[PDB]
C-alpha cells in the first residue's frame, strides 16, 4: 500500500485548565480535550477511560468523538483517558492522558482529652483535598513546636494533629486549623475553629429502656435517649439494623416511637451522641417482638433396628417444632385423642434433632399406639395464638415414594412462556418436595438454592433458556417421615429460534 | 502536713523514692549490673501476661476495643514521657506503632488492645526482668525465670483480661487454700487451689535449698513431670505458670530484644 | 558490536530495559496501580520459599553459615544500593539488620543465612507480590495469590536451599511427567508428578474459567477437598503449594507491611 499511511494521535489541551502529560482542572470546570488525527484512510476516533471496574472513580464512557467533553467536571469523573485512532493499516494510535481533578472541602476539626501530673489534648484536624493539603495551626497566632505538630501513621497527608502536652490556662483559647492547597488551580484555603474550654467535654447517654427489650406484636415502644453531658452540646441520632427504621416508626429527636410493632420490626436500635470531642457515646437496644412460626412434625421410625417404616415392636418418635422469637421461652403439649407418659411413652425434648423440639418415643409399637396425636407450642402468658400439628398415625402410614408421572421425564418449552415441571409423592402423610438443580450449583426464580411446594408442581412464569437443564425434586424431612429423602430427575428443555 | 500535700511526678516516674545515694545504692542499677557489680545471690524473677491492664483500661471504648486514633495517642504519650528526646521522635513513635500492630488482622480494635496492653506490659515488666535475669546468670548467679499466665477473674476485672499485675499474690499466698477472703473475693476454682499448691511448693523449694524443684516434688496434678531448669542467656528456659505449665525458651525474644538493643541506637549515641 | 559491549547497570538494576515513555507505558507502575488506572484482568501471582539463594550463596563460609560481620556487609550494600538516601541510612541499616535477626537462636550462622537470604526474597519477591495483589483485588480485579514450597533437588544446589527463583517452571511445564531432561536433569519423584500434574491442573483451570478449581477437579492426591479460594486485602487467602498443600492467610503479612509501610515513612516524606 503505496499512500495508506497508519494512524497517528495527538492529544491537545482546551476547556478550563489551570497553570505535560496531565491534564489538572479544578472540580465544577468544564474539561475539553481534543485528539488531532492524522493517517489514510481518514482513522476513527474514540476516547475511552481506564478504571478499576469496582472501585472508587470508575465509570464506563466509550464515546466516538475527537472531542471529550465533560461539564462541570467531578472527583470521580478524574482518572486516565486514552484516545485510540486506526483506519486498518497497521497498528492503531493511542495517546494516554491523566485528568486530574483538584479540590479541597472543609476541614473536620475533632478533639481528644487524656503518674497523674499533665493534662494533655489532642486535636486532630482531617481535610479531603487533591492535591495533599498543608496544615496551618494557630492560636491567633501561628504556633510552632516552641507544643508538638505531626502527620500520624495510617494517614495519606489527610491529616494533622496539634498536642497540648501541658495544659496551661493560656492554652483556653479557640484553636483554628488552616488547610491550604497552595492556591494551585487558584483555589482559596479554608479553615475551621474550635473553642477549647475546661468545660469542653465528650457526649454522654442515657437510655429509657433496658439492654434487651421483648415486645409483643401490635404494641407502641417509644424510647427515650437522653444527653447527660456534652460541651458543645452533642447530636443526637437513632439508626437501625438491618435495614431503615421505618414504616410506622417515627423519630422526633431523642425520641423514638414505634406503633403497631410487626415482627419484621425486631433487632438493634442505637442511639448515638456526637460534638466532635472524644469518642461518640453509644446507647443500644435489642427489640424483639414475639411470634411463632412453621410448626413442623417428624416421623421417626426405629433408628437402631435401621428401619424406614412403623412396624410392631418398634420404637417411633414423633417429633415436635417451631419457629420463634424468644426461642427459649416455647413450652410444646403433647395430646393423644385428648391429653395425657412414664411407661412406654416417654417425653424428650432435646434431641439431636433441629433446636429445642420436643419429641415423644413409643417403645414396642402397639395397635393401642395407632392414634391421633397433637402438639401445641405456647409461651407462658402470652398474647400471642397457640400454634399446632396433628400427626396421624395408622396401620395406613407409610413411609414416601417418589416418581415422575407418565413420561414428563424430559418436558420441553419454548422460551418466554410459562413452564410447570411435576414430580408425584406417594405416602402417608405426603411431605412436601424439595426441587433442587444438579447440573450446576446455582439459584432457581426464587433467587434461591431450593423451593418449597405440596402439590409437587414446579411453576415457571418466565422461563427463560438459563434455567434448561437437569432438575431434582425430593421428599423433605420434615411433615412426615424423617428419612433417606427419595429422588426424582426431570429434564427441562427451553427451545429458543434459531 | 507533709503527706497530705499533693505532689505529683513525671508520668510513669516517681517523685518521692529509692535514690542513687552512692552509699546505699552506689551506683545506677544499669551502670552496677552491667558491670556485674553485685553479689552472686540465688534469683527467681517473673512477670505476668497482661501487667498492663490498667494502662488501657481507660482508653477503651464501650466495644471493648481501641481506636487507631487513640492507639496512636497512646503511643504519642508513651514516647514523649519514658523518651523525652527532642530530635528523633517521630521515626520512634512509628516504629513503635509498627512492631505493636497485628499486621494479620490489622483493623480490629480489639486486637490492637491487646497488642497496646503488651507495649506498656513488655516495657516496663518483661523487658527489664529479662536484663535482670540475662546479666545475674551471665554474670553466675543462679537464675529461674517464669511466665505467669493464669488468675481469677472476679467480676470487677474485664472479661478480656489476663494475668495482671499482681494477680500472682494469692496464689504465692496460699489464698485460695482458705477459700475466698474480704481482700481477695474471686470465687476460687479446684484449679485455683491445685496451682496455688504448686507456686508455693515451687516458691518454698527455692527457699529451702534454692532450687525451685527440691525437695518436695510436684505431687491430676500437671507439674508432676515438669522440672523447672535454671535460665541462662543462651537457651533462656523459663517455666510457663499455667494450667498447662511447660518449659519454654527465649520468652517474647523479638519484642523484648527491640527495647533493649535497638531503641537505645535509635538514640543517636 | 552492540551486544558485546559491558554496559554495568546500579546494582539491583537494569541499564537496557522497558522505559516509561508515556505511551507503552503511561506512567509509573506504582502510580498507576496505587490510583487504580489499569483494566480489571484475572490475575494469578506468587513467589518461592527461597527466591534469594543466589544472593547469600555467594557470602556463604564452608560451614554453610553467615557471619555477623557479613551479615552486615550484605545488609550495608543492601541499603547503600537500593536506599540511596544520604541522610538516615544508618537507622535504616540497624532496623533492618533487626527485623531480620532471630533473637532465638541469634548466634546461629546458619540460622542468619536464612533469614538473610529472607530480607531479599521479601524485598525483591514478596513485597512487590502483595502490592500487586493487594491493589488488583482492591480495584476489583479477580486474585489468586500462591507460595511455592517445593522443588526437586539437584546435585548441584545446596542440600539446604529451598525452593528457590525459577524452580517452579518445570513444575508448571509438566517436565517430572516425561521424566529428566537435558535441560532439567533432576531425578523426579512420584511426588514431583503428582504435584506438577496439581499445578498444571490449577494454571489451566484458570485459562479455560478464570478459577483455578474449574472446570477439573483435582483428582493420594492431597489437593482433593484443597478449593483456592479468591484473594483479598482484608483476608489475603493464598495457597500454600507444596506436598501438604492448604489455603492460608497473610503470608509474611510482618514482614511484607515493613518493607511496603514502615520503610517508606523513614524516607521523611
Ligand atoms: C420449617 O422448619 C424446618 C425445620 O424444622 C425447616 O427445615 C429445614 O430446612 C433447612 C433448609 O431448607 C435444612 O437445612 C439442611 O441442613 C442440612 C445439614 O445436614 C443440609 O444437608 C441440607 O442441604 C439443608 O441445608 C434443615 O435440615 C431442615 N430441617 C429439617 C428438620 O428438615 C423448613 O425449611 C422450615 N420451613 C419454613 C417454611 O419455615
Ligand atoms: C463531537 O463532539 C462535539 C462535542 O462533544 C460535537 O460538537 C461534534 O459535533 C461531535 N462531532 C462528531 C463527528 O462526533
Ligand atoms: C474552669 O474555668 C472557669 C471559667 O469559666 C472557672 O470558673 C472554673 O473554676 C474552672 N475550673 C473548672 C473545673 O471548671
Ligand atoms: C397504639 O397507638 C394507637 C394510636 O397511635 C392506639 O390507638 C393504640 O391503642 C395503641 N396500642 C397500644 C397497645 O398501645
Ligand atoms: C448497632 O450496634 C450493634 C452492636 O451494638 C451493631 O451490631 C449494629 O451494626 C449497630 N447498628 C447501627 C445501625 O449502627
Ligand atoms: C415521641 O414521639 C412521637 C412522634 O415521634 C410522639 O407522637 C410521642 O408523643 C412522643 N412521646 C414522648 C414521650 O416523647
Ligand atoms: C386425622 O384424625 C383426625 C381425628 O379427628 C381427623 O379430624 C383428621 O381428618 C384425620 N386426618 C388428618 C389429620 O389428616
Amino acid at each position: 500500500q503505496g499512500v495508506y499511511a497508519p494512524a497517528q494521535a495527538q492529544i491537545i489541551h482546551a476547556g478550563q485548565a489551570c497553570v505535560e502529560r496531565v491534564y489538572t482542572i479544578r472540580e465544577g470546570d468544564t474539561l475539553v480535550l481534543q485528539c488531532l488525527v492524522t493517517g489514510h484512510p481518514r482513522p476513527q476516533v474514540r476516547w475511552t477511560k481506564t478504571a478499576g471496574s469496582a472501585s472508587d472513580k470508575f465509570q464506563e464512557t466509550s464515546v466516538l468523538n475527537e472531542t471529550l467533553r465533560i461539564e462541570k467536571i467531578q472527583r470521580l469523573q478524574g482518572g486516565r483517558y486514552y484516545c485510540k485512532a486506526e483506519n486498518g493499516v497497521g497498528v492503531p494510535a493511542i495517546k494516554s492522558i491523566r485528568v486530574d481533578v483538584q479540590y479541597l472541602d472543609e476541614p473536620v476539626l475533632t478533639v481528644h482529652q487524656t503518674f497523674y501530673q499533665e493534662k494533655t489534648v489532642f486535636l486532630r484536624c482531617t481535610v479531603n483535598s487533591n492535591p495533599p493539603a498543608r496544615f496551618i495551626w494557630k492560636r491567633g497566632a501561628e504556633t510552632l513546636s516552641h507544643v508538638d505538630i505531626y502527620e500520624p501513621l495510617y494517614t495519606q497527608g489527610e491529616t494533622k494533629v496539634l498536642k497540648l502536652k501541658n495544659l496551661r490556662p493560656q492554652d483556653y483559647a479557640s484553636y483554628t486549623c488552616q488547610v491550604s492547597v497552595r492556591n494551585v488551580c487558584s483555589i482559596p484555603d479554608k479553615s475551621i475553629t474550635f473553642q477549647l474550654t475546661n468545660t469542653t467535654a465528650p457526649p454522654a447517654l442515657k437510655l429509657s429502656v433496658n439492654e434487651t427489650l421483648v415486645v409483643n406484636p401490635g404494641d407502641n415502644v417509644t424510647m427515650q435517649c437522653s444527653l447527660t453531658g456534652g460541651d458543645p452540646q452533642p447530636e443526637v441520632l437513632w439508626s437501625h439494623s438491618p435495614g431503615p427504621l421505618p414504616p410506622n416508626s417515627l423519630v422526633q429527636g431523642g425520641n423514638l416511637t414505634i406503633w403497631r410493632i410487626r415482627v419484621e420490626d425486631s433487632g438493634y436500635y442505637n442511639c448515638t451522641a456526637i460534638n466532635n470531642v472524644g469518642n461518640p457515646a453509644k446507647k443500644t437496644v435489642n427489640l424483639l417482638v414475639r411470634s411463632m412460626k412453621n410448626a413442623t412434625f417428624q416421623i421417626t421410625p426405629d433408628v437402631i433396628k435401621e428401619s424406614e417404616t412403623i412396624q410392631l415392636g418398634q420404637d417411633l418418635k414423633l417429633s415436635c417444632h417451631v419457629d420463634a422469637v424468644p426461642q427459649e421461652k416455647v413450652v410444646y403439649s403433647w395430646y393423644k385423642n385428648g391429653k395425657p407418659s412414664d411407661r412406654l411413652l416417654i417425653t424428650r425434648n432435646d434431641p439431636e434433632l433441629p433446636p429445642v423440639t420436643c419429641s415423644l418415643e413409643i417403645i414396642d409399637l402397639r395397635f393401642s399406639d395407632y392414634g391421633t396425636y397433637l402438639c401445641v407450642a405456647t409461651f407462658q402468658g402470652a398474647p400471642i395464638p397457640d400454634l399446632s400439628v396433628e400427626v396421624n398415625i395408622s396401620s395406613e402410614t407409610v413411609p414416601p415414594t417418589i416418581s415422575v408421572p407418565k413420561g414428563q421425564s424430559t418436558i420441553t418449552v419454548r422460551e418466554g412462556s410459562r413452564a410447570e415441571l411435576q414430580c408425584e409423592v406417594r405416602g402417608k402423610p405426603k411431605p412436601p418436595i424439595i426441587w433442587s438443580r444438579v447440573d450446576k450449583e446455582t439459584p432457581m426464580p426464587s433467587g434461591t438454592m431450593t423451593v418449597e411446594t405440596y402439590d409437587g408442581k414446579l411453576r415457571l412464569e418466565s422461563v427463560s433458556r438459563d434455567m434448561s437443564g437437569t432438575y431434582k425434586c425430593q421428599t423433605a424431612r420434615y411433615n412426615g417421615f424423617n428419612i433417606r429423602p427419595r429422588e426424582a430427575l426431570v429434564q427441562l428443555n427451553v427451545q429458543f429460534p434459531p | 502536713e507533709l503527706v497530705d500535700q499533693d505532689i505529683q511526678p513525671a508520668r510513669y516516674h516517681i517523685a518521692f523514692g529509692p535514690v542513687i545515694d552512692g552509699d546505699v545504692i552506689p551506683d545506677d542499677p544499669q551502670i552496677l549490673m552491667e558491670q556485674g557489680e553485685f553479689l552472686n545471690y540465688d534469683i527467681m524473677l517473673g512477670v505476668n501476661q497482661g501487667e498492663g491492664l490498667k494502662f488501657v483500661e481507660n482508653i477503651v471504648d464501650s466495644d471493648d476495643g481501641i481506636s487507631a486514633s487513640d492507639f496512636d495517642f497512646a503511643v504519642s504519650n508513651f514516647v514523649d514521657n519514658l523518651y523525652g528526646y527532642p530530635e528523633g521522635k517521630d521515626v520512634l513513635r512509628e516504629t513503635i506503632k509498627f512492631m505493636y500492630t497485628d499486621w494479620a488482622d490489622r483493623h480490629n480494635p480489639e486486637t490492637r488492645r491487646k497488642t497496646l496492653l503488651a507495649l506498656f506490659t513488655d516495657h516496663q515488666w518483661v523487658a527489664p526482668a529479662v536484663a535482670t535475669a540475662d546479666l545475674h546468670s551471665n554474670f553466675g548467679s543462679p537464675t529461674y525465670f517464669y511466665a505467669f499466665y493464669h488468675h481469677c477473674q472476679t467480676d470487677q476485672v474485664p472479661a478480656w483480661a489476663d494475668a495482671a499485675h499482681g494477680d500472682e499474690v494469692p496464689y504465692v499466698l496460699g489464698i485460695p487454700m482458705i477459700g475466698p477472703t474480704e481482700l481477695f473475693p474471686c470465687n476460687f476454682s479446684k484449679n485455683d487451689v491445685m496451682l496455688s499448691a504448686v507456686v508455693m511448693t515451687y516458691w518454698t523449694n527455692f527457699a529451702k535449698t534454692g532450687d525451685p524443684n527440691q525437695p518436695v516434688p510436684q505431687d491430676p496434678n500437671r507439674f508432676e513431670e515438669v522440672a523447672w531448669t535454671r535460665y541462662s542467656q543462651k537457651d533462656q528456659l523459663y517455666l510457663h505458670i499455667g494450667l498447662k505449665p511447660r518449659v519454654k525458651e527465649h520468652y517474647r525474644a523479638n519484642k523484648v530484644n527491640l527495647w533493649l538493643e535497638l531503641v537505645p541506637h535509635l538514640h543517636n549515641l
